[PDB]
């Protein structure tokens, strides 16, 4: 039908870099 | 014998008026599945046929279609549900004329109420 060093802790720690990424106009 | 009556645009196309006491004379010829639809929301419970080889039954809610299988297929099929029970006398016709593609019912006691 169908189919299918390393010391100075704090000195250091206070110059450690901030790095901010640059931006692109649109 | 309810032998069903055939639509005027097409004789292909037959309608019969249900009864408790009779049966329906359905004339199959070979190479042609042939529709019968129930009523609407009738539960099919289930069918029986005198030859089980003899004709293919596949039902889909409430459409029943019956397909021959076998040479001198001459049997009965009784399929019944919550409201009725069927009773159709099966017959294969040799010529593959006068065939019967699909057989519709009028309900009296419905149509009433």
């Amino acid at each position: 039908l169908t189919a299918g060093g390393g010391g100075g802790g704090e000195l250091a720690e206070k110059l450690q870099p901030m790095r901010l990424s640059g931006s692109s106009a649109g | 014998l309810d032998v069903p009556s055939s639509s005027r645009y097409d004789h292909r196309i037959r309608y019969v008026t249900y009864n408790p006491a009779d049966v329906v004379q359905v004339d199959t010829v070979l190479g042609v599945a042939t529709h019968i639809m129930l009523e609407e929301g009738e539960q099919y419970l289930t069918h029986a046929f005198g030859d089980s080889e003899a004709y293919a039954f596949a039902r889909k809610g409430r459409h029943i279609f019956i397909k021959p299988q076998a040479e001198l297929a001459n049997t009965n099929l009784i399929v019944v549900t919550d409201r009725r029970s069927y009773k159709f006398r099966l017959q294969m016709r040799n010529d593959r004329n006068g065939a019967m593609y699909e057989l519709a019912f009028r309900y009296p006691d419905t149509q009433a109420r």
